[PDB]
């Protein structure tokens, strides 16, 4: 007992939080003085912004605030509850359908947060001993759904089908080895319309032709592609006209292009059914509040009813990616369609904390010039393949040409600067 | 650790007549479930499920029909107690859309007509902050007319507003912690700092209740999980003994940390934690406490500050304090509380600071109002009598249940009342007959609680007066007559 | 008044067993099954077992 | 309901042997079936017997050693799609006062078996067949083993 006892004794646990060294630029927040839209208000100092997503610009819109304003009066802020449990409103059986109807699908799910709907919608599906063909550039979100769930997996190289019939083919070899594993092992492929770590999009037609060849179904996400790419703005899908048939669950969030908060999955009946019993998120968790269902609904109203915005903001994606070409240290990492872009480092220095000090001063600059620009963040420990850092650039349909000019001449200057 | 006010608590027995005649019937469900899976693949009657598109046929199959063994044979037949959609704010009466189903469940239509007046005791507002018409819905709206509704980014990227660090400090007064970090939703606050406090190598000692998020953010984090019994004190303690002296399983080294996460209101059980007891093992074997305060932020305490309150307690030997203020505050959100250092250091590596979309400001000027309101900075004595009408209307409602002779489980505080019903077919038939005698209520079955204990939980509320608990009594009085419901040998 | 009271048992015994959530011809597969059960029992205690249980039964109703 | 909604695990089922009135619900069981089976006229006692062991034995190797999985979708991501429910139980403790009950069980309907069918040599071949049939898997060496392939997947 006595030797128990000083056992008990002499143990001593590690401190709960790590000495922070306070050099670590996430410490210090940007504070904005106000609503985040275009001439916000930064730091104290007057800005055009260029880190927000709100590409449609339907953050202000009137009509938006005036749908949110009724439903706020009619209903109030707070659901109290979860949708087992007096949760469901008319308003989210409303936006459901809404949202099935101009995406083309049978149904449609909605949670109550954007990074909730994949990190819940993939373990749903993939079980212990499934398989996985995941791509390497794949967000934060996929990551921790890939995590929760226990299945294998499989990364391949961006944007690169090679790798991808390379790991098909060695599956295939392994199922020869046993079909009675094999006939019971489900084969997925999870990609991203348009990736937000390097801003490229991806192959769709070759995706679908593995898929039929192979017989592994595909996720998709299209958190950045959903309100910015197609004649109509449904997404990739529409973009290279595939038929939405093909790709079995797509899931986006309704905070970048709708400009208010939750998220949604949709598909057939047959797959999207099992995520209102299975997904953890959805069953456990409070529903969104009926303001922000309102403002999704208006806001999917103004999308359907002009479809020349999404014109518009590929014109200017179009026209700040061809001036951003040429400046000394800094290259343009991404696609001339893709609203949300990287600026990075040409010469690549051996510390990364320098490089983002670099990048830093770059913006600091540009904000003391009234271009208020932003870095991407990341988690260096946590992230499975941490891309270099980089000055996101982003484009919305309110900036002017005049204004983009001026940002990219701006960055350029600074830029050349800093780098002399 | 002592207590200053007494501590009760009654959960009673099963009787064994009522544990068979539950086996009695989920055994007769399980026969005729078996039998409906045989008819239905030999397609001899037909099946109302969605089927895999033809040109997928030959792939693996998306599900194991095994699993959904209890959806289709038992689910199905009560579907219509959950998911009830309602039209109204979810105030002390509620307006419930009405449903009918032809197909036994399989399919639901609206018919036009819409139930009225409901007395709802399914909803959480337990301060009753949830108005369509108040000064917390002016001051709402204003600020939905100025900031707009959703904000477009990332809290350490541009998405930081003046709104948020406003409600920060508001809440860390609120406790009475140093620090405290928003989050916009309850549910990643769990799933989401879990992992950022443990990793591998460290030791989670979780209750045997604990909710989803709880379990999905100790999943998540590379810790070790082991599972004392519920307020099983001994057990706590026999645990943080072996898992101190033993160590880890493989190579036997000590534990980098030790993590204990509680609540402080079980929902569906209906106890309170026993703060003191659990403050004094952790101060005795070195082990660190998370308190999740979702149910007892608003209801518990003199003045409302929690559970530490209601016993007195300091703030301060609680290492981390969860809250969400759905429940009583009437917004969408979430909070973690505690030292100035933990929060900087969630601050820098909380996934959700990092990658999630910061929360609504209408909803930040809500909670900031309530919570105002509820510490009295207005002046208004709205405060007081919130909490004090919740305390009476709970004691009188448990009081006069446990008089009628039903069983009732957990604390006579809590202001959550599990009613025992024990077979699977009362749950269904006490729902739709409380409805009938417009009365909401939740139930649980088997897949969710242990088999033989099947309940109905009421969500008590300040804005149930003495009126509205005395019709709902007397409803329950005679639907308990009609389904035999009192199984309690010490009252009748 | 007895109609009521024998609706009043009907509703418990299908509360009891489950059946208050069977389709109807699954209620009445049961029920056949169980009648025919019964059935079975009463007459091979007929045919074997002494009569002496119904002679008691018949004195208790006296 | 949803699994989890009420408590913390994964696996309701390795719990639902453990309950309360499960071990008198499953005597009454027996006994019942064994009423049903004296109800038949043309039927003799030897050979009720018989039929009482035959039926009991074959239910439980059944449901315990043929059907593997969980009937609800659980929230540990498929731990035990592969495992039987006797290789559930408990989460794999060979020995428990429900394990102990569960195999010693047919061992005493055996011994009662029989008594009542005359030592006849038909029936104790039939019988010990049949107990050993379920008694062979109850071994903790037989845990998570198919023979020849059989129900591995
Ligand atoms: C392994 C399977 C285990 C089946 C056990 C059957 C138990 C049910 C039983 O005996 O009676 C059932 C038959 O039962 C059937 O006829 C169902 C036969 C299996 C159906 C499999 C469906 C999926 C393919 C019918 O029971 P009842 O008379 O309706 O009561």
């Amino acid at each position: 007992v006595k030797e128990k006892e000083e056992l008990i004794e002499e143990w001593q646990p590690e401190p709960l939080v790590p000495p922070v060294p306070k050099d670590h630029p996430a410490l210090n927040y940007n504070i904005v003085s106000g609503p985040p839209s275009h001439k916000t208000v930064v730091n104290g100092k007057e800005c055009i912004n260029f880190a927000s997503f709100n590409f449609l610009g339907l953050l202000d819109n009137p009509r938006v605030k005036a749908a949110a304003l009724a439903s706020l009066k009619k209903y109030g802020v707070g659901t109290c509850g979860p949708r087992g449990f007096y949760g469901t409103f008319d308003v989210h059986l409303d936006l459901e359908d809404r949202l099935a109807k101009f995406m083309k699908t049978e149904e449609a799910i909605i949670y109550s947060y954007g990074f909730a709907t994949i990190a819940s919608a993939i373990p749903a599906y993939s079980k212990r001993g499934d398989i996985v063909f995941v791509d390497r550039a794949a967000c934060f979100a996929i990551q921790k759904g890939l995590q929760a769930s226990r299945s294998d997996i499989k990364l391949f190289k961006h944007n690169d089908m090679a790798d991808l019939e390379r790991l098909l083919k060695e599956q295939e070899i392994e199922d020869q080895k046993n079909p009675r594993k094999a006939r019971v092992t489900r084969r997925f492929i999870v990609v991203e319309g348009l990736y937000m770590n390097t801003g490229t999009i991806c192959p769709l037609p070759e995706l679908v032709k593995l898929k039929y060849k192979y017989k592994a179904r595909i996720f998709l996400e299209e958190s950045l592609s959903f309100g910015v790419l197609g004649e109509h703005g449904r997404g990739v899908t529409e973009h290279y006209g595939i038929n939405i048939d093909d790709i079995d669950l797509i899931s986006a969030n309704m905070e970048n292009a709708l400009a208010s908060i939750g998220g949604f999955c949709c598909g057939r009946s047959f797959v999207i059914d099992h995520q209102r019993l299975s997904g953890q998120g959805y069953c456990f968790s409070a529903s969104l509040p009926p303001l922000l269902a309102a403002a999704a609904i208006e806001a999917l109203n103004i999308m359907e009813e002009n479809p020349g915005i999404f014109a518009v903001l590929k014109e200017k994606c179009g026209q700040i990616h061809k001036a951003l070409q040429g400046i000394s240290g800094l290259k343009v990492v991404g696609e001339s369609l893709s609203p949300a872009f990287h600026l990075q480092l040409e010469e690549s220095t051996g510390s990364r904390e320098q490089d983002v000090r670099l990048l830093q001063e770059i913006v600091d600059q540009c904000m003391n010039r009234s271009i208020a620009l932003t870095q991407a963040r990341y988690l260096e420990k946590e992230e499975k393949c941490l891309p270099p850092p980089s000055i996101r650039v982003v484009v919305t349909v309110e900036q002017t040409e005049e204004e983009l000019e001026r940002a990219a001449s701006t960055i350029k200057e600074v830029a050349q600067a800093v780098l002399l | 650790g002592l207590y200053k006010r007494p501590f009760n608590e009654a959960f009673e027995e099963t009787p064994m007549l009522v544990a068979v005649l539950t086996y009695v019937g989920y055994g007769v469900l399980t026969l005729f479930g078996y039998l409906r899976d045989f008819l239905r693949y030999w397609r001899i009657e037909k099946c109302h499920h969605a089927t895999e598109r033809e040109e997928q046929k030959d792939f693996v199959s998306l599900y194991q029909d095994f699993e959904n063994f209890y959806t289709r044979n038992l689910y199905m037949r009560i579907r219509d107690n959950w998911n009830r959609p309602i039209c109204s704010v979810p105030g002390a009466r509620v307006d419930i859309m009405e449903r009918q189903s032809h197909d036994y469940n399989w399919s639901f239509k609206y018919t036009g007509n819409i139930i009225k007046g409901v007395i709802n005791m399914g909803s959480y507002n337990y301060l009753g902050f949830a108005r369509n018409t108040g000064s917390c819905q002016e001051a709402a709206a204003k600020v939905l007319e100025e900031y707009g509704a959703g904000v477009c980014s990332t809290r350490q990227e541009i998405g930081n507003l003046d709104k948020h660090e406003e409600l920060e400090e508001l809440v860390a007064r609120f406790l009475g912690v140093e620090a405290a970090m928003a989050y916009g939703m309850g549910f990643a606050t769990n799933s989401m700092n879990i992992p950022a406090l443990v990793g591998k190598g460290c030791l989670i000692l979780s209750d045997e209740l604990n909710h989803a998020s709880l379990v999905l953010g100790a999943r998540l984090s590379g810790a070790t999980i082991r599972i004392f019994k519920h307020n099983n004190m001994q057990s706590l303690e026999k645990l943080l003994k072996d898992a101190i002296v033993y160590g880890q399983p493989r190579t036997r080294r000590p534990w980098k940390k030790i993590l204990i996460l509680v609540e402080g209101i079980y929902s569906m059980e209906g106890s309170i934690v026993r703060l003191p007891e659990v403050i004094a093992l952790k101060k005795k074997y070195k082990a660190y406490l998370y308190l999740d305060e979702a149910h007892s932020i608003g209801a518990l305490g003199p003045t409302g500050r929690g559970v530490v309150e209601y016993f007195g307690l300091d703030p301060e030997d609680v290492d981390v304090m969860m809250g969400t203020f759905t429940k009583s505050f009437g917004a969408s959100g979430g909070y973690i509380g505690g030292k100035k250092e933990l929060i900087d250091y969630l601050r820098t590596h909380s996934h959700s600071a990092v990658y999630a979309t910061s929360l609504s400001p209408p909803v930040v000027e809500q909670i900031i109002t309530s919570m105002k309101c509820i510490m009295g900075q207005d002046g208004t004595s709205l405060g007081k009598e919130c909490v004090q009408q919740l305390a009476e209307n709970t004691r009188y409602f448990r009081r006069r249940l446990k008089e009628m002779g039903f069983i009732i489980y957990g604390n006579e505080d809590s202001p959550v009342v599990p009613l025992m019903l024990y077979m699977p077919a009362k749950i269904g038939a006490f729902g739709r007959e409380m409805l009938k005698r417009n009365i909401g209520v939740v139930v649980v079955g088997f897949p969710a609680t242990p088999i033989i204990e099947s309940r109905a939980r009421f969500c008590l509320s300040a804005a149930h007066t003495k009126e509205i608990l005395d019709t709902a009594l007397k409803e329950i009085d005679e639907v308990g007559d009609l389904l035999q419901l009192k199984y309690s040998r010490h009252r009748l | 008044r007895a109609w009521k009271q024998m609706s009043w048992f009907y509703y418990q015994y299908l509360l009891v067993t489950a059946l208050y959530m069977l389709e109807p011809w699954e209620r009445t597969v049961f029920n056949s099954m169980l009648v025919s059960i019964v059935g079975m029992a009463l007459y091979t205690g007929y045919v074997f077992m002494p009569q002496h249980i119904m002679a008691i039964l018949h004195y208790f109703e006296i | 309901m949803n699994v989890g909604t009420a408590h913390s695990e994964v696996n309701p089922n390795t719990r639902v042997m453990n309950s309360r009135g499960i071990w008198l619900s499953y005597v009454l069981a027996i006994g019942l079936l064994h009423i049903v089976l004296l109800s038949i006229p043309f039927v003799s006692v030897p050979v009720v017997w018989t039929l009482t062991n035959l039926i009991h034995n074959m239910g439980m190797y059944i449901f315990l050693h043929t059907v593997k999985g969980t009937p609800f979708e659980t929230p540990d991501q498929g731990k035990a799609r592969l495992l039987t429910h006797w290789e559930q139980m408990d989460y794999g403790v060979q020995f428990t006062a429900s394990r102990k009950f569960l195999t010693i069980t047919p061992i005493v309907l055996y011994f009662l078996t029989s008594f009542y069918t005359k030592y006849d040599q038909i029936h104790f071949v039939l019988n010990t067949v049949s107990l050993m049939s379920v008694l062979i898997p109850k071994l903790p060496q037989l845990h998570g083993v198919r023979i020849f392939g059989i129900n591995k997947y």
